[PDB]
């Protein structure tokens, strides 16, 4: 049942896009805020399809009312909500569903005070008491930006989505747009794709039931701390973070998912900035976060770089000697330490060059105990080691060498430098396949949730390029 | 705690279960570390690294290396007002003389008055640039501290039989500087230092070849502390 919901939404927005080219980000975003109870703001020059999107989304319902109003410098509240006789609000805003308000940055002080109460509580005073408003989508467009210290910032800080529209730039998409025959006043939405009033009240409750994975909280909390490190970043209060959770839960709900997906963080690019200066800062930090901490992009770079450094170090170890390192600290006797990641076994064996006659017999390999080698090289004493891997741990005359080696002395005071038996090294290939397998696991999640309708198309060229860059580099060292 | 800390300050963080916050002092290319910028003392900076670093509360103590190992005094007139710390420490282990000269007013923690709600901690060395036996130090107090219970912590590192030969020489350093007969040693050391600075520039141009250079401004005619401005090239601090 949840899988069939993503197909019905994809077909609903298909007819809405027919007639407005290069405006998929301004139409698909308004559908998410209408089915979840959010708002949206537009900005740009008058004439980039800003009022038609408010009159196009009403055809996707069955009981929607349009309201295209233009705020002026001498506008009165009695001409916006309805003149009083108690207020004749027949087809305006208190009983409408989708209202449009253009040039909102020039109304009076009484109009702004009424728009703040119709968003948080969906109520509006009517002389004495208040009443509910069945508003589903709130859209507002303009052209200029408000002041830095004014009373108009109380409404801008409450809106969620801040769309950034612009004129057309592509030449291929302008040919059919210049001579379009699609009418903007008909009903291109079929009668089978329109939702009813019963399905709307049920979807408003199932949004809050979406679980919040632990991996998603690690990216949202990190993004909040990243914005605090930049003094030029816009100030975001706790009210925006509470409404941002509903935006991500509603996006994955209509995409055939039951939990919050990490790909839903792309919609946060239009919910933090406020002007043209902060526009290039919010879209920049999210692009690094999505291509650095979302699918563990940088998490694989800190491990691949260590393999390249380790591959060059093993070139002089894989003829074969054994260099003993000195452990740190202030001690009287010059203590020695074993090898770290090179050897890990407990009863490993050690070879030798010139053979000696120990205990009146020949030997070709001597094995030492890891639990006994760490104590003799630190606390001192005498070491005990068996011969040819058999017998008991007999005592030997082992000492330290000037070139950091293991010289085994016998009854004739002869030297014998010990060494470890040798085997793209095996350690490099073992550590590389584990990192390469993690890239396929992170790419498998991205090769399933990319069909989300609420994702901009221009971001697919940057997220996929970031995953292919690591894959092209991890396959070069294995050549 | 300051980033440019001494070996003694490292063992302090290893014996107390605290969460220190390290700063980022300025530096050049010759290796001479500058000082902590003024942006690290504002109110938007102290609580900035507290929430980012897990397991950290409001800082109740601040250690400032003033001066550093090379000898670079800071500006205490701006730290005592901007830095909102009720326990600001000044590591004055290299300047036991910022009082007996008028070119040091308002440059150290002892110069000025009692800051309301704060206290100045200075551990000036005694057997470094004075005249006393080894194993001697002082603890300056500018405000209100502890003494009854604090004496128990002092006895944890000091034996019950102190060596009076060091104590007699420790107070002697405070008596050798009192009066005009002691103030001539501070001003006399400055006059001999400025004279040595002028002899380097005199033997540099008149010489035929390379010669040593003193890290000093182009104008050293005055007798005071040369400030590090922003329109100079001798300090090289960006
Ligand atoms: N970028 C665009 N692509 C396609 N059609 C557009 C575009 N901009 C405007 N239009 C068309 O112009 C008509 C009027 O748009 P209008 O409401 O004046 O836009 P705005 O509200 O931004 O001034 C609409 O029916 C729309 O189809």
């Amino acid at each position: 049942h949840p899988h069939l919901l993503a197909e019905r939404i994809s077909r609903l927005s298909s007819s809405l896009e027919k007639g407005l080219y290069e405006r998929s980000h301004a139409i698909r975003l308004c559908l998410l805020a209408a089915l979840s109870g959010e708002s949206v703001f537009l900005l740009g020059p008058p004439g980039i399809a800003k009022s038609l999107i408010a009159r196009r989304l009403k055809f996707a319902f069955q009981n929607a009312r349009a309201f295209e109003y233009l705020m002026t410098r001498f506008s009165t509240p009695e001409e916006v909500f309805g003149p009083l006789s108690e207020r004749l609000t027949s087809g305006y805003l208190p009983e409408a569903e989708i209202v449009f308000l253009d040039e909102i940055w020039k109304a009076g002080p009484a109009i702004l005070n009424t728009l703040l109460t119709a968003i948080n509580e969906r109520q509006f005073r009517n002389g004495a008491h208040v009443e509910k408003i069945p508003m589903r989508l709130l859209v507002a467009a303009s052209n200029e930006l408000p002041e830095a210290d004014s009373s108009l910032e109380a409404l801008y800080d409450r809106m969620l989505i801040r769309l950034w529209l612009d004129k057309v730039q592509d030449k291929a998409n302008f040919r059919s747009m210049l001579t379009s025959q699609q009418d903007e006043n008909d009903n291109p939405v079929p009668d089978a794709l329109q939702v009813t009033d019963e399905e709307y009240e049920r979807w408003q409750k199932e949004i809050g039931e979406i679980t919040l994975p632990d991996h998603v909280f690690e990216l949202i909390f990190m993004l909040r701390q990243q914005l605090d490190k930049l003094p030029d970043a816009p100030y975001v209060s706790d009210r925006r973070w509470k409404k941002a959770i509903r935006l991500l839960q509603a996006s994955a709900f209509f995409s055939g998912r039951s939990a919050v997906a990490p790909v839903d963080l792309i919609l946060l690019k239009d919910c933090l900035w406020y002007d043209a200066q902060s526009l290039n800062l919010i879209q920049q930090q999210i692009d690094v976060l999505m291509t650095g901490h979302a699918w563990q992009q940088q998490g694989m770079l800190t491990r691949l770089g260590a393999i390249v450094q380790r591959h060059l170090q093993l070139q002089q170890q894989q003829k074969t000697a054994l260099t003993v390192i000195r452990l740190g600290g202030i001690f009287s006797r010059r203590q020695q330490y074993q090898l770290p990641v090179n050897v890990t076994a407990s009863t490993l064996t050690l070879l030798l060059q010139k053979p000696l006659k120990l205990h009146d017999m020949e030997v070709v390999h001597i094995s030492f105990e890891r639990s006994a080698l760490e104590q003799w090289l630190s606390k001192g004493g005498e070491i005990r080691g068996k011969l040819n891997g058999i017998g008991f741990a007999q005592k030997l005359n082992l000492e330290v060498d000037s070139a950091q080696h293991l010289v085994v002395r016998d009854v004739s005071l002869q030297g014998s430098t010990l060494a470890l038996p040798g085997s793209l090294p095996g350690e490099i290939k073992q550590q590389l396949e584990e990192l390469e397998s993690d890239w396929r696991k992170q790419h498998a999640l991205f090769s399933e949730q990319q069909k989300c309708l609420f994702i901009p198309g221009d971001w697919l060229g940057r997220i996929e390029a970031s995953l292919q860059d690591v894959g092209a580099q991890i396959r070069q060292a294995q050549q | 705690i300051d980033r440019n800390c001494h070996k003694s300050l490292t063992h302090l963080m290893m014996m107390s279960d605290v969460t220190p916050i390290y700063f980022r002092p300025t530096r050049n290319a010759y290796g001479i570390l500058g000082g902590i910028p003024q942006s690290e003392f504002q109110h938007a900076t102290i609580a900035k690294r507290v929430k980012e670093t897990p397991n950290a509360t409001w800082p109740v103590h601040a250690v400032i290396t003033n001066s550093t190992y090379d000898g670079l005094l800071y500006n205490t007139d701006f730290i005592k007002k901007t830095l909102d710390v009720k326990s600001i420490h000044f590591d004055s282990a290299w300047v036991p003389y910022t009082n007996f000269s008028p070119i040091y007013e308002g440059k150290c923690g002892m110069s000025g008055g009692r800051v309301e709600g704060k206290v100045i901690y200075e551990t000036q060395s005694t057997h470094k640039l004075l005249a006393a036996f080894s194993q001697a130090s002082m603890i300056h107090v500018k405000g209100d501290v502890n003494e009854e219970t604090f004496n128990e912590a002092y006895m944890m590192h000091t034996t019950t039989s102190p060596h009076y030969g060091i104590v007699a020489s420790t107070e002697t350093a405070a008596a050798m500087m009192k009066g005009n007969a002691g103030k001539r040693l501070i001003n006399g050391s400055i006059e001999r230092a400025i004279k040595f600075r002028k002899e380097i520039k005199r033997l540099r141009t008149e010489s035929d070849g390379w010669f040593f250079d003193v890290w000093q401004p182009d104008h050293i005619d005055t007798t005071e502390c040369w400030p590090l401005r922003s329109d100079s090239t001798w300090h090289g601090f960006k």
